């Protein structure tokens, strides 16, 4: 939480920077993360009284007023925050003073009526969230110092995280007592005086469950004034804490809370039947809570009832009828211990998450009761009226918390830090911590303080130990090991490879939310089931990808919007995509996904400014893909995927099986929201294609080779990938080279056909090619090709 | 429109086609990798050596058959031309006090001109020197790397050798169907003599150094019938090797 | 042991960053560590941001998974990414990650 | 196997690396060579006339008694070697030190590590769409702007 | 992922082998074998997406 400096100095005192404390908390474990002084900066407001306040009016609603400091001559001030009594001790800047927002003290008249120099109110003083105006102070004030000095103002609220382990640090106490172990020193406690009953036998209360409420303290104390006015001090405690204060009981169980980490709570006497029954309870019985609301209750959920109708969630919250209200005259204080596993889960079932959840969930103190009962019954007769009544201690020898016994192997601790702390040094950090230990050659025997609710095993114990004695001061050493290699497989390809390769033809590494628009997605893939995310960030981010397709479409338009269309993006990351044969209910497969649009290049003097066609992704995946994987073995076949134009459209193949899909999106989802000029589309399963080809050397032929170009007509149904993949096969031994340099169609090839112009180079290792051989191993291609298709002419 | 303009989507892409390195370096990167997890850190030496860090530091010294047995390039009396990688292990040593950690890729120069022989050549020393290193290290990192290296296909043997500046010496020697027996890399621990005149106390620090032939690594692995195809560098041959 | 923590990340701090500080070998809590701690840089922009966790393995994971505790120790580390680099390189908004403008990522070329 | 410590090494973010400047090279569709380090005086004196080199004493051979003055001579003694054989078109790089002989160098030769690449032949080879034009200085200036460093700086490059 | 590259660079040296985990994970691997398990501030604290009851 938030504690305020001057108080936990008042329980231990250093010698040291107010920043040091800060750096010093948080190598102990709890991240300090703020420091704010109390006020804002000013000299020359000092305390006074006015002793004569003036009518007036001849200006309505303001006092002309004689006041009075120390250094005499009476001070004649002008006021009109409607709260301006006769005698009261008051906050006033005097005739030269500055306040925040710097504004200066000067000498007029206000309505021709006497001139300087206004009295205060919190707000105008830096203490934000004004009262009614003008700071009332509680009588007997030094008639004349600086209210710097007399309010404790050169202070700061200090705000910590603390991690949900050593709950004992959400009181003042408990951070007081860890700041203390580090600085050596002892910790100074306030004397709390038992308060000795004076009234009735009082009060049936039942625990139903003891195994959840081990401890339950109750005392009832008659006929207190609920309206006094919580004092200065406590006001200001409280408020340096980070707590509105609210009210007058409300104010002291708030109080001892911060205190002492003790959450009390309060009711009325005057509404609670036949004694508290302390229970689990029943099955959906309904409680309705401080704030209107009422809530079904599960029958795992403790609360403290009456003998026929619920009160107030266990540990948690109130009831809009069982607290302190306008006129209750008898209360009854809880002050308890609860069984953390038995808080854990409730307050966030219902939503609520208040100071008492918050500590009865990890753990209080639960030899703490009969102390915060003591300082709440004296602090309530203090500041308002009433008489005591029995601490009604209704507690479990055996429910009640059970501290264990550690012991810690001199070895364990070097073993496992690495560092030699005296043993002189690690029994003391472990009794200052607040243990009782017996030091046993080789080994200690600690027992856990009732405080500290994350030692149990002898891990917790050596924490503790390194934590005290300074993180800073643990050498660094590197850690010895064998220098083994381990495995590996020169056929295997990195992706960080095909990163590079990727981004050397140009493309721009992008990283995509893995959940996205649900309605978004079905655009792209029509309603393929797609695993569902029930209660996410948001409804336009609740699908698991089963494409960066969704990802990467998304990320285009995102820079679309911002004027500039001309994107080549790629991702790496995994698609989820629902099975019932996964391991649990998702094929989670590693991808390659990538887009490219408008023009092929930027802007230059000397490039043409055509658009990106299909083939600019398919050489730019041929790349990828091969002459880094294998290739002459993949294949790019033509298919329908719903979301890209059938036409101009393929899945790449790899010996037999889909590796994947590259496409030009289909129109109409490029219409859909989706922006401008046509846009080009890839997917590649990686674990498929990441693995490459090992090369072995293969003999080289010192002969020269020969070319030879061949007219191959055709129907327009008839890839051109086919005809060459199928020339290098009937090659054997050898045509060494195939490759499509042309294809013509129209004047002089027949109507629906079209020539493939297609150059096959011959070698060999053992002869120099004779000139019979040749026509003869073309001869052999040329009918093979009309074997499939047909042949085989002229262009 | 949907049907009528459909494409041809086997017609090969526009792209220019991709471009391997040459095969030694394939096999030096290879190889820093291995040793780079061990964390061998990179070093190199000049190419143009004296008579000081090739040979006579290295406790050759000037009288030993060596400097003839490596068939050396001089310039003069004392300008060489590298003839080992060695150099670097004299060069590290002296600018550092162990717990040193390195290999050492360069390109050294001999006097021969064969299947398995050539003018120029690269080298991968490897050093290692501290309070703690031995023969059985020598022997385990080395079974370890060539087990990575040729991914255990080829047939290996690890005898006794010679170098003035190691002792004891070894050498592995690697069979691949010809041949036969080629020689692969020379090791040993850090001659004593070595260790005094650059520097470090034997008394106090042992190291085991080594030097393999890339090219004949390279060989090997992807079985290239003649060492002296890696610098002619016919496109054919490299293109293999993409 | 814990002095191999510490110093194996000293040395990837001094790595990551070329010497850039503040920073903090703090002490946290994980429930899968025991003693557990956490790095926290500042390099302006304002407070101590997290960029990892740490602790020495806790006892219970490592018999969790069938690894006897009184023979092997261990140490792990949970390192965030984005705000490693956002500290790093200078990014401010974090969140300016995933936005993916060009402009933005260009700069990291 | 060795029992030692795992320390780091000291990495440095803004060095380049060569094995990425050779991958770049590579994507631009450039296959690496490694040239012999000497080379002829005859030809190298041709494409360095008058700036003379470290000659060599008792040499392999007259043609590899020179030591290189920078990569180009074996760099166009491969554009040779291929293109009399008979494929034309051929376009390499290579990493390697060259020798220039400085009185103020340790011995008398500055070794210097170069990088260096021919090109030559058509651009995009023979194909079905793509323009079957001859290589031009654009296109190396094109591949060296993306070396140089759109993978450091840029920028201050000045041609 | 200049990041991680560059971290993994730093940690290949060392040694260190580079593992994955599916994303989509269970209650079992996420949590209860990391010593949390059901009923401890980090399952809600952690900011957690869940699928059902152990998904
Ligand atoms: N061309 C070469 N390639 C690799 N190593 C060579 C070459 N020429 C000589 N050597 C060296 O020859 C030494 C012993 O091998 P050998 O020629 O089988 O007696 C080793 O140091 C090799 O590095
Ligand atoms: N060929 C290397 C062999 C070697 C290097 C380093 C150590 C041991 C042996 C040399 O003669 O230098
Ligand atoms: N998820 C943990 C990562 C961690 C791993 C190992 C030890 C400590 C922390 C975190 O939030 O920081």
């Amino acid at each position: 939480m938030k504690f305020s400096e001057l108080w936990l100095r008042e329980w231990v005192n250093p010698a040291i920077d107010s920043d040091a404390l800060a750096n010093q908390i948080t190598m102990a474990g709890l991240e300090v993360d703020g420091v704010e002084p109390v006020a804002g900066s000013f000299h020359g407001v000092v305390v006074g009284e006015v002793v004569e306040c003036a009518q007036h009016p001849n200006a309505d609603k303001l006092r002309v007023t004689k006041v009075n400091v120390g250094g005499d001559r009476l001070l004649d001030i002008v006021c009109g925050a409607p709260n301006c009594r006769q005698g009261l001790r008051v906050a006033v800047a005097t005739i030269g003073a500055v306040l925040p927002g710097d504004f200066k003290i000067k000498a007029a008249k206000l309505r021709g009526e006497p001139s300087e120099g206004m009295l205060c109110s919190f707000s105008e003083l830096g203490i934000s969230d004004d009262h009614s105006g003008i700071i009332e102070l509680p009588a007997d004030a030094p008639i004349g110092t600086d209210i710097r000095e007399y309010l404790k103002l050169d202070d700061n609220t200090i705000e910590i995280s603390v991690t949900p382990n050593r709950a004992d640090c959400l009181g003042i106490i408990g951070v007081a007592r860890d700041v203390a172990v580090l600085n050596q020193l002892p910790l100074v406690q306030p004397e709390i005086v038992p308060v000795g009953a004076t009234i009735d036998d009082t009060l049936p209360i039942t625990v139903e469950a003891p195994e959840a409420c081990p401890r339950y303290l109750g005392r009832v104390v008659k006929g207190i004034n609920v309206k006094a006015p919580t004092p200065l001090w406590m006001k200001e405690k409280l408020r340096r804490c980070g707590i509105r204060s609210i009210d007058a009981v409300v104010d002291v169980t708030n109080y001892v809370l911060l205190e002492l980490g003790q959450p009390m709570h309060a009711f009325d006497k005057d509404r609670i039947e036949g004694g508290i029954v302390v229970r689990m309870a029943k099955e959906g019985e309904t409680l309705v809570l401080l704030d209107g609301t009422e809530a079904k209750l599960n029958a795992d959920t403790l609360v403290i009832a009456d003998h026929n109708k619920a009160l107030a969630m266990g540990g948690i919250f109130g009831g809009e009828h069982s607290g302190v209200n306008d006129e209750t005259q008898n209360v009854l204080l809880e002050c308890a211990f609860f069984s953390p596993l038995s808080i854990t889960g409730r307050a966030r079932r219902h939503g609520l998450h208040t100071d008492a959840s918050h500590r009865y969930e990890r753990g209080v103190d639960p030899a703490l009761q009969h102390k915060a009962m003591e300082r709440a019954t004296r602090l309530l007769i203090d500041i308002c009226g009433g008489e005591a009544g029995p601490v009604i201690d209704i507690t479990n020898e055996a429910t009640l918390p059970k501290r264990a016994t550690i012991t810690l192997r001199r070895s364990k601790l070097d073993r496992l830090i690495g560092h030699h702390i005296a043993d002189e040094q690690v029994t003391d950090i472990l009794r200052r911590l607040g243990c009782e230990v017996t030091e046993g050659k080789d080994e200690w025997q600690a027992v856990a303080p009732s405080w500290r609710f994350d030692m149990e095993i002898e891990e917790d114990l050596v924490e503790e130990v390194a934590r005290v004695y300074g993180y800073n001061n643990i050498p660094d050493e590197p850690v010895q090991a064998s220098l083994i290699m381990g495995t590996h497989r020169e056929a295997d390809l990195s992706l960080k490879r095909v990163k590079t390769l990727l981004n050397d033809k140009g493309y721009q590494e992008v990283i995509t939310y893995s959940f996205v628009d649900p309605k978004v997605q079905q655009m792209i893939h029509p309603g393929v089931e797609a695993l569902l995310l029930p209660s996410p960030i948001s409804v336009e981010m609740s699908a698991m990808r089963l494409s960066l397709w969704t990802g990467l479409l998304a990320t285009v338009v995102y820079n679309q919007n911002r004027q500039q269309n001309r994107v080549r993006i790629f991702e790496s990351g995994l698609r989820f995509v629902p099975d019932t044969q996964a391991p649990l209910g998702i094929r989670q497969d590693l991808m390659l996904a990538g887009v490219i649009c408008g023009n092929r290049y930027e802007e230059h003097w000397n490039l043409a400014k055509e658009t990106v066609d299909f083939y600019d992704l398919k050489g730019d995946l041929e790349s990828v893909l091969d002459l880094t994987g294998k290739l002459n073995e993949v294949e790019f076949r033509a298919e329908a995927n719903p979301a890209l134009h059938p036409g101009q459209s393929a899945a790449i193949y790899l010996k037999g099986e889909r590796i994947g899909f590259v496409g030009v999106v289909h129109p109409e989802l490029e219409r859909k929201l989706d922006l401008n000029g046509r846009t080009l589309v890839f997917e590649l399963e990686w674990n498929k294609l990441a693995d490459r080809v090992v090369p072995q050397a293969r003999e080289i032929s010192r002969f020269p080779a020969n070319r030879r170009d061949i007219a191959v007509v055709v129907a327009e149904n008839v890839p051109a990938a086919d005809i060459l993949s199928e020339c290098k096969k009937v090659g054997v031994n050898q045509v060494v080279g195939v490759n499509l340099f042309d294809v013509y169609r129209g004047k002089g090839v027949a109507e629906g056909y079209k020539s493939l112009a297609i150059s096959l180079i011959l070698q060999d290792t053992s002869r120099t090619l004779e000139e019979e051989e040749i026509a003869a191993t073309v001869a052999k291609c040329v009918e093979a090709l009309k074997e499939r298709f047909q042949a085989s002419l002229r262009d | 429109r949907l049907a009528a303009e459909t494409i041809d989507v086997s017609l090969p892409g526009r792209r220019i086609e991709n471009g391997g390195l040459h095969p030694v370096t394939r096999t030096i990167d290879r190889i820093e990798s291995f040793f780079g997890e061990l964390g061998f850190t990179v070093a190199t030496g000049p190419e143009i050596e004296d008579d000081y860090h090739n040979f006579d530091a290295l406790n050759i010294p000037g009288h030993h058959p060596a400097r003839a047995d490596h068939d050396t390039f001089w310039f003069d009396t004392t300008r060489l031309l590298r003839t080992q990688t060695s150099g670097v292990q004299i060069r590290t040593m002296k600018a550092q006090q162990p717990p040193i950690r390195i290999i050492a890729p360069g390109r050294v120069y001999r006097n021969d001109y064969d299947q398995t022989h050539t003018p120029m050549f690269h080298q991968m020393e490897g050093l290692i020197v501290d309070t703690n290193i031995s023969f059985t290290n020598l022997k385990g990192t080395l079974h370890d790397f060539l087990r990575n290296f040729f991914e255990e296909d080829l047939q290996i043997r690890f005898r006794p050798s010679y170098f003035p500046f190691t002792e004891p010496s070894a050498e592995v020697d690697v069979m691949g169907k010809n041949g036969k027996w080629l020689e692969v890399l020379g090791c040993g621990m850090v001659h004593p003599n070595v260790l005094r005149n650059v520097g470090i106390d034997p008394e106090v620090y042992s190291g085991f150094a080594f030097g393999m032939g890339m090219e004949r690594l390279t060989m090997l692995r992807y079985g290239v019938t003649d060492l002296r195809s890696f610098f002619e560098n016919d496109l054919r041959f490299l293109k293999q090797f993409k």
